């Protein structure tokens, strides 16, 4: 997994890698790793897919709830705070390891958050199995005040990085821009550098190739009338 | 694998299946289990592949360094306590080895030794060796007779490791049988198990549980 | 503690034909989530039209298909350059591995090439010298992937005739060059968008009665 | 991790480095370990991150509430609140905490809670891995009743040193200086402090 | 079986059109003790190779006086010593490659990665890693350690493949190998500032520099950063 | 316990389970009932760790004797199998898991049909024409498989049960002295006494 | 000892023109010994089908647990559920097991009644959802299936080419898998007609 | 190999042996003879590890056989026990020790007197009236102690051992396929084919 | 264990504590550490007493042999033959060893051999459990070409404070002075070295 998260002048941006694997066996190609929070506070997440799930959804209701009540819009500090006491908690058990992304009434705000319940601030952050990879481009390109279109190159740089030289990550690149008085837009499969090149052979079969024993109809309907 | 030797008025039937798996996988569904230690001679495979092809190959190499001195050939009393001292100097230190070690000599007739990797060397009429050895035996002590025709006995090999092929989810791929009279052996085919199967339900009215 | 033994991946691909025998290979050599490099030969020509890959640990496989290619020479100085044919190779590297056999080579060997009929010839090792002679083998860590697929675009496995409805098999014919080429290629890609060890380049040695001769081509990088 | 915190005649001063690890990988370099629990107590963190940051997060929260109705909490009581966390968890826990603070009755104070959750009151404390380098030179050159530049100075030194050695510290020195004035936050770069 | 005491981290290297650039940094640590500060790990052989060791210091030190022994040997009954009889960086690779996995077999290690880089007699370059366990294999960048994980996703985006190679310029090469170098600094717990660099050139023979340091670093940011979250 | 089979032919079942009891050295008991009857047209056999195969199936009968005389009815076969199943899945994710393996045979009144399932101690269900638990099936199940009709007599079935107990007295190392028989049928359950 | 592999067998769902297919073998075992030929592993709610792999126990429990409630969301909801939300009703029913899961490879397909839009997913025994366009394998023989799939499949084949190619990338998989076989079935779904075969082949 | 016993009798020595091989999972043979003949009037029969017991068994064997040629005589039993004694007692110190316990029956021509030597893997020697290996001695002694007498003719030891059997067939668990019985007196070694 | 060898402008200084350790139990508190492998090649032992022990009585042996046919070796010579047992037995050893020595021609060397058996020759070293605690300190006040008085007070005041800090250490301060006039021994009791 190579998921990060660039901090740029109006904004901040985050970016995920799509690949889900099983031991050496890639089970799914493009794997979302880019979860919303709420409507502007979007995270990035590396671990067991089940629990970076699990958990955004989660917290992201409770944001909801929150926001509702409070008749505010939600604070990435909130989504912060709920999420580290949540995997404090459950003591590492729970393997979520996020990048949490987002701009609200106080401005923009980028942080990692450790499966023990760590809590990290900065301008640039990488995580999983391609961190070392992404973090080297992030360490040589990386400067002060940039922009958007900037910020987006970095980033998805950082992630192409991570799906040449680590096996724990592939496929395409997920983006999600972040602006101040902006909406979050959500770029899925923003880069696709690994398209499949056509087959040499088609492997379509001749009908009746297969040996058949018995046919029937199933009924998935309910029961009927008269 | 399910690999057996038995004995019978005319001859030994030996009869394997020919599987391989890798943990869950199979890796060959095309192995032999039954080594030519030569013209006479005949070994089976169960345990490590490596340790029974590799030193019943030496064991056909002794045999004929054997009939080259002494001018005669080895008794498979003598062929068989060879490979038995050999894997004894061995022991403890890893071998896996189940072997039916099968010859038809003058002096002693149709002969049968389970040789084994911890050192046993055992005369009989009757050996199952591998993950689906209970089921050929089951097939084996309910049809065996020593009065059996060579057709008949090569059948019931045939059908006692397709009983095993079934059952055992490491034994399949294909049967294999010898015939081994006191003029050498005689090689009686490859069987593919799924070929065999629906062939021996239908004839036989067998497998009923089986929907065909 | 010490541990003699490391994967460095890879997946390796013997096919024979009627006259002629491939030894397919990627170029991928990794440890661990890191590639090492993304072209490094796998498979070998160890003269005597004898081509070889030694995949697992590479160690391991560099030290065999050495030892290998120097009982080659040696074969030729103790028997008057006579030509070592395929089974001869075959039994000859039974004896390098079960040398080993209680601190073992760590790979899985094939090597390919003609018979004294002149007939397309594969041979697949464990690690500790178990061999046969086979008409189709992958090797390595995707091998699991691709064997299936051989069994059923090779051997016509499970196929049968249209219109019997299981009565006939699809009839099993000779493959060419050409096709079993298309086969290895496929088997490659697609063991490449499902396992995380294979990919970046693919190295194919074909054997005839002319020679050896060697096809490369790209694999996915990621 | 290298921390320590100073009293000198105007208050107190805590120091850390910047330096984060999962084994020999810098996870963050531009981390911060100074930490504040109520406007003048602050606190330096050693052991686990998700501990010490979880404790301090509960003991801002029991401040912010004796403030509520007690008024401003001392030094002590805060440094009480601590160790009743750590001491009462520390089976689950591994939390190295200095405890430092200002009123202007007592002026500066520091306390230093170890592993165990026992309590030391000190004129000055060092903790973390790079520590250990510093026992010498910081019993060596401490003194009491220092000036704000003189502590600045002896910190600084001492980090410079506890950073030279330990591969686990590292990334800028921070300080944060606690004293009637109010508060002020101090950063040194590498350039500066490897020279000295 | 033994275990690595004094350590030295990462070796990083690459090829470029006409020779080979290798690198390390000048640290033996002894676990997290930065304990020894002045250690050189790029050892040349002859003025065609320099030998780039990472892993266990005494090991290393064994290794630099086989080399050194071997240099001798060669010239015993050589007239051709200095000319075409001299060493090339192919032989001493496949030498220490032999060693490494002899040692590996006996299990008693020599508890290295190393990278063998030079410049062979009809100008090709030579670039070979070989380890602990014997394993070998060869790429137009290659590192050891932290730099497997770092530098090398860096230097691939200079010389991603081997058509990139006479691309390459040694100004371009050196940059990239100088920019991993301050990455491996800020990012590697067992890394130092201060490194040598040796550049094995077709043309312009061996260049050895000692003394180099990690520069342009960028900290500045680390101002603004205050807290692990909710703290300002 | 060791040894149990079950074997559902025309128009019954048939359980044949080991009468021996082993303590580790000693065989402690040669004429031990490894059975309970759970409703009139319903019989359970049962193998597995001590004291819970008996606590089993007796809290099993207790419940479905229960039922019985709450609705003044008999449930069927499937019913019965259904409710054990789920107490044996129940069972698995507990503090202390049922170490029981069961068949269950019944001769179900409305269908006029024989049934067998058989059941292990995670709750893993299959209605079968015969079953068996532990290493009992090794033996057997080539000598069953060749052999079954669905449509033999009580008395072909008794003989190829027979041929079974056979090879299993054979080729077993342990001694499990014999079997004891019971057939559910539509008239309900009895013991062959001669066997 | 490893809970997903005591039993064995395998599922692969895949999608076509305007439907969707799903398959599994028939066996069932206890490690080496085989026990049932006729362990289905697909079931159906209505117009939803759901496959399972791994531990036969769960199998069973989680079948019996989705009928129970999708029979409760008919009775309130008035409809039949649909495969998106009856994915997310897996993803939560296995998530509340977190920390003592079931055992299991859960593969859901159907259409969706209302766009006619063909839908597969697959699941990791923890409730992840994996929602390919082309295909989803589980089992024992996840990995012979993926390479089966990863060949033999092409998108938008008409329902009885589809039959063709997911029987075969099943009957080719499990040949090559100790743990299953023993017989197939492959489910062909249509929006308004199911049709399911029962494949013919080797039995060891 | 499981049980093997041993009596002493007025004038010969008894020895009875099991005869079932199982290795594991199957009983693979139902007639071995677990004994050798040293000498003419020297019987040895054996119980241990697989492959070791004949190994010994033959290995002792070959020199008891070879010393009966060098010296154109007979060893005394005696003799031959603690030759087999010194054997095991170097074995229990080795680099992979016999596992491998014994009796030695045999009858001294120069005392006219029958003699039973238990010898364990160890190399610990007892001569007895009867002994045995294993678990055989817990279920036979009380019966052998109750009824034994140094007088008694060969066929009332006969009937002991029968009696013997029958309680080990009754209480064991393991099925071990009778007893091959062997009768070493004056006139040599002969085998009781109807047991 | 507090070790160090110091090179300054007349030669060499050798500094070592008196304590050994059995557990908690002081077993000696007025052990020699500073052994004589030539009139004027002197070490300093860290580890295992046993091994280090047994290694100085060969490599004195080696030195004798040495001397015998080849005249006075140097101390490089000396640091050669300590590695070679060091690191050809690194298995079975537990030994930190410094090699000081004075030769006219090289003047004070210092060779410290750790663990491992690697060599590395430096102006000054510090070895044993005390010397984690003065790296700070040793670093900031180690100078080059100091007097004879400077490099007594520097070795002083360093294994005060390994041994204030260690429970290793302790005992009396030993010192051997190597210079072109002799080989000088040099005591310092704990009423004098703990009020510094
Ligand atoms: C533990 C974690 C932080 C990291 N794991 C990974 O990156 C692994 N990746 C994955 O498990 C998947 O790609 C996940 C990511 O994350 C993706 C499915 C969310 C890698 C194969 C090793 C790690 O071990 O550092
Ligand atoms: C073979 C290799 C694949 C090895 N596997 C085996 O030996 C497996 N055995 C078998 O497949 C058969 O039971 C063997 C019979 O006998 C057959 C391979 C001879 C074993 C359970 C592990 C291995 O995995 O190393
Ligand atoms: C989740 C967290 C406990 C984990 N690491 C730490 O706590 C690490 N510690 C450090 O970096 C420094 O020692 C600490 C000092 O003190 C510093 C972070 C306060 C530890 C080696 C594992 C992480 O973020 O990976
Ligand atoms: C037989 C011997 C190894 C054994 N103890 C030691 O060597 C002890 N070490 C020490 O006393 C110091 O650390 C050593 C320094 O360096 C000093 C003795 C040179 C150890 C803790 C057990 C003994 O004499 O009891
Ligand atoms: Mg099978
Ligand atoms: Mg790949
Ligand atoms: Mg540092
Ligand atoms: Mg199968």
């Amino acid at each position: 997994t190579t998921i990060v998260g660039v901090k740029f002048n109006n904004g901040v941006v985050i970016a995920a890698d799509t690949r889900s694997t099983q031991g050496p066996i890639v089970a799914d190609k493009n794997c979302a790793k880019l979860h919303r929070i709420s409507p502007k506070i979007w995270c990035a997440g590396a671990g067991t897919a089940a629990d970076t799930e699990a958990v955004t959804q989660l917290i992201g209701s409770n944001i909801e709830l929150h926001s509702l009540y409070t008749s505010r819009e939600p604070r990435v500090v909130s989504a912060l705070q709920m999420l580290k006491q949540h995997l404090f908690k459950y003591q590492g058990h729970i393997g979520a390891y996020l990048i949490v992304a987002g701009v609200d009434p106080t401005g923009s705000h980028l942080f990692s958050i450790h499966a023990h319940g760590s809590t990290d601030v900065g301008y640039y952050l990488s995580l999983g199995s391609g961190s070392l990879a992404a973090m080297a481009v992030l360490e040589s390109h990386w400067k002060q005040d940039l922009t958007k279109e900037e910020a987006i190159k970095l980033a998805s740089d950082a992630i192409q990085a991570g799906i040449w030289n680590d096996l724990g990550s592939g496929s395409n690149v997920d983006v999600c821009v972040m602006e101040i008085g902006k909406d979050a837009e959500y770029l899925r499969n923003y880069l696709t550098p690994n398209v499949r090149e056509e087959k040499q052979k088609s492997y379509k079969f001749p009908r009746g190739t297969t040996a058949v024993l018995k046919e029937s109809i199933v009924n998935i309907c309910d029961i009927q009338e008269e | 694998t399910t690999t057996l030797a038995f004995r019978f008025q005319g001859g030994i039937i030996v009869a394997v299946d020919s599987r391989a798996t890798a943990g869950n996988w199979v890796a060959s569904q095309t192995v032999k289990k039954v080594i030519e230690i030569n013209p006479f001679l005949l070994g089976t495979m169960a345990g490590g592949a490596a340790d029974c092809q590799f030193w019943e190959t030496w064991l056909g190499s002794q045999c004929r360094l054997h009939e080259l001195r002494e001018k005669e050939r080895i008794s498979v009393a003598a062929a068989s306590k060879i490979l038995s001292n050999l894997v004894y100097q061995y022991k403890g230190a890893g071998l896996s080895m189940g072997t039916m070690i099968c010859g038809y000599t003058r002096k002693e007739g149709p002969t049968i030794y389970y040789v084994d990797s911890d050192g046993t060397r055992l005369k009989g009429d009757i050996f199952c060796v591998g993950s689906g050895q209970t089921f050929a035996y089951g097939v084996l002590d309910s049809n065996y007779k020593w009065d059996l025709s060579v057709e008949d006995a090569l059948y019931l090999g045939k059908r006692s490791i397709l009983a095993a092929a079934h059952r055992d989810a490491y034994s399949g791929g294909s049967v294999n049988l010898y015939h081994v009279t006191e003029d050498g052996w005689i090689y009686h085919g490859n069987h593919d198990v799924g070929e065999l199967f629906w062939k021996v339900k239908e004839e036989e009215g067998s497998f009923n549980n089986v929907i065909g | 503690q010490f541990n003699p033994y490391g994967d460095n991946g890879g997946t390796i691909l013997g096919i024979a034909g009627e006259d002629f025998a491939v030894l397919a290979g990627d170029t991928r050599n990794i440890t661990d989530y890191s590639i090492n490099s993304r072209y490094e030969p796998k498979v070998f020509d160890c003269g005597d039209n004898i081509v070889m890959s030694a995949n697992g640990f590479a160690a391991d496989g560099d030290a065999l298909v050495k030892r290998f290619k120097n009982s080659v020479k040696w074969y030729h100085f103790d028997h008057n350059d006579k030509k070592l044919s395929i089974n001869s190779a075959a039994r000859n590297i039974q004896h390098l591995l079960y040398g080993k056999r209680f601190f073992p080579y760590y790979v899985h060997t094939i090597i390919a090439g003609l018979d004294e009929d002149g007939k397309g010839a594969v041979y697949s090792f464990d690690p500790v010298g178990s061999y046969e002679r086979e008409q189709c083998r992958a090797g390595g860590a995707a091998a699991s992937l691709i064997m299936p697929f051989l069994d059923n675009q090779v051997n016509f496995k499970n196929q049968y005739e249209p219109g019997t409805n299981g009565k006939v098999k699809k009839p099993l014919k000779y493959l060419s060059v050409e096709e079993v080429i298309k086969l290895v290629r496929d088997s490659f890609t697609s063991a490449t968008e499902r396992h995380i060890q294979v990919g970046d380049g693919l190295e194919i040695l074909i054997v005839t009665k002319d020679g050896v001769r060697k096809e490369f081509y790209e694999l996915k990088r990621d | 991790t290298s921390i320590m915190a100073v009293t000198f005649k105007d208050g107190v001063i805590l120091g850390a480095d910047s330096r984060t690890t999962t084994g020999a990988y810098i996870a963050n370099r531009v981390t911060d370990k100074l930490t504040r629990v109520h406007d003048k107590i602050w606190c330096c963190r050693s052991g686990s991150a998700a501990d010490t940051q979880a404790i301090a997060d509960i003991v801002q929260y029991h401040l912010e509430l004796y403030t509520s109705q007690y008024g401003t909490p001392s030094t002590e009581t805060a440094a009480s609140v601590f160790k009743e966390l750590c001491y009462e968890n520390k089976d689950n826990l591994t939390a190295g905490i200095i405890v430092a603070g200002y009123d202007d009755k007592n002026k500066g104070e520091v306390y230093t809670i170890p592993l165990g959750g026992s309590v030391h009151k000190l004129p000055y404390a060092i903790a973390g891995s790079g520590s250990t380098f510093i026992y010498g030179y910081c019993d060596k050159n401490f003194r009491e009743n220092m000036s704000k530049e003189e502590t600045v100075d002896f910190i600084k030194h001492s980090l410079s040193q506890a950073i030279k050695w330990d591969g686990s510290s590292g990334g800028v020195i921070r300080m944060v200086v606690l004293t009637a004035a109010g508060v002020e936050r101090l950063i040194f770069y590498p350039d500066e402090y490897e020279q000295l | 079986t033994q275990q690595p005491i004094v350590t030295g981290t990462s070796v990083i290297s690459m090829k470029y059109d006409n020779g080979v650039i290798i690198a390390a940094d000048n640290l033996g640590s002894y676990g997290s003790l930065l304990r020894f500060n002045g250690v050189e790990r790029l050892i040349p052989v002859g003025d065609n190779t320099v030998v780039g060791i990472s892993g266990d210091i005494s090991d290393m030190q064994h290794i630099e006086r086989l080399l050194k022994d071997l240099v001798t040997e060669n010239a015993y009954d050589n007239p051709l010593a200095d000319a075409e009889e001299a060493l090339e960086p192919s032989y001493i690779f496949e030498y220490l490659a032999t060693v490494m996995y002899q040692r590996r077999s006996k299990m008693n290690p020599l508890w290295n990665a190393i990278i063998v880089a030079g410049v062979q007699s009809n100008g090709d370059q030579f670039l070979r890693y070989v380890n602990l366990l014997g394993v070998t294999y060869s790429s137009p960048t290659l590192a050891t350690g932290f730099g497997a994980h770092m530098a090398n996703p860096l230097l691939r985006k200079v010389v991603d493949r081997e058509s990139d190679i006479p691309k390459t310029t040694v100004q371009v090469a050196e940059e990239a190998i100088v920019n991993a170098m301050r990455v491996l600094y800020y990012r590697d717990a067992r890394s130092s500032r201060n490194f040598s660099l040796a550049i094995i050139d077709k043309n312009t023979g061996l260049t050895f520099k000692k003394n180099l340091q990690v520069e342009n670093m960028k900290w500045d940011f680390a101002k603004d950063i205050k807290g692990y979250g909710t703290q300002k | 316990m060791d040894i149990i089979l079950g074997i559902r032919v025309q128009d019954s079942v048939i359980l044949a389970s080991s009468k021996a009891v082993t303590r580790g050295i000693s065989v402690l008991k040669d004429s031990d009932d490894k059975t309970r009857q759970l409703s009139p047209h319903t019989l359970m056999s049962f193998a597995g760790e001590a004291g819970d195969t008996v606590q089993f199936a007796e809290y099993i009968q207790a419940n479905i004797q229960l039922y019985s005389i709450r609705e003044d009815y008999e449930l069927s076969p499937q019913a019965v199998s259904s409710f054990v199943r789920q107490e044996l899945a129940k069972s698995i994710r507990s503090r202390r898991p049922y170490q029981v393996n069961v068949l269950i045979g019944g001769y179900d009144k409305k269908k006029n049909k024989p049934e067998l399932y058989q059941i292990d101690y995670l709750g893993t269900k299959v209605e079968l024409p015969y079953g068996a638990h532990g290493y009992s099936g090794f033996y057997t199940f080539s000598l069953l498989d060749h052999h079954y009709r669905p449509d033999m007599t009580t008395e072909e079935g008794l003989d190829l049960l027979k041929l079974c107990v056979q090879e299993l007295e054979k080729r077993m190392p342990m001694d499990f002295k014999g079997v004891i028989v019971k057939i559910v049928d539509k008239d309900g359950i009895r013991q062959v006494d001669d066997f | 000892s490893d809970p997903s592999s005591i039993n064995g067998g395998i599922v692969v769902a895949m999608t076509g023109k305007d439907c969707v297919a799903i398959a599994c073998d028939l066996r069932l075992g206890s490690q080496s010994l085989g026990v049932s030929n006729k362990f289905e592993k697909i079931f159906h709610y209505g117009h939803v089908f759901l496959g399972i792999t791994g531990l036969a126990t769960d199998v069973t429990t989680l079948n019996e647990m989705f009928r129970y409630k999708t029979n409760l969301y008919k009775l309130k909801e008035e409809r039949a559920i649909e495969p998106e939300t009856f994915t997310q009703l897996v993803s939560s029913s296995l998530y509340e097991r977190r920390f003592g899961p079931y055992f299991v490879g859960p593969v859901v397909a159907g259409i969706n009644s209302k766009s006619g839009k063909p839908f597969i997913a697959g699941f990791d025994l923890i409730g992840c959802i994996d929602e390919a366009k082309d295909f989803i394998v589980s089992g024992t023989a996840s990995d012979q299936l993926f390479g089966m799939c990863e060949s033999l499949y092409e998108p938008n084949l008409e329902p009885e080419d589809l039959f063709e190619t997911i029987s075969q990338a099943l009957l080719n998989a499990a040949d090559r898998d100790a743990l299953s076989g023993w017989g197939a079935v492959v489910y062909i779904i249509k929006k308004d007609e199911v049709v399911k075969r029962y494949l013919k082949m080797r039995q060891d």
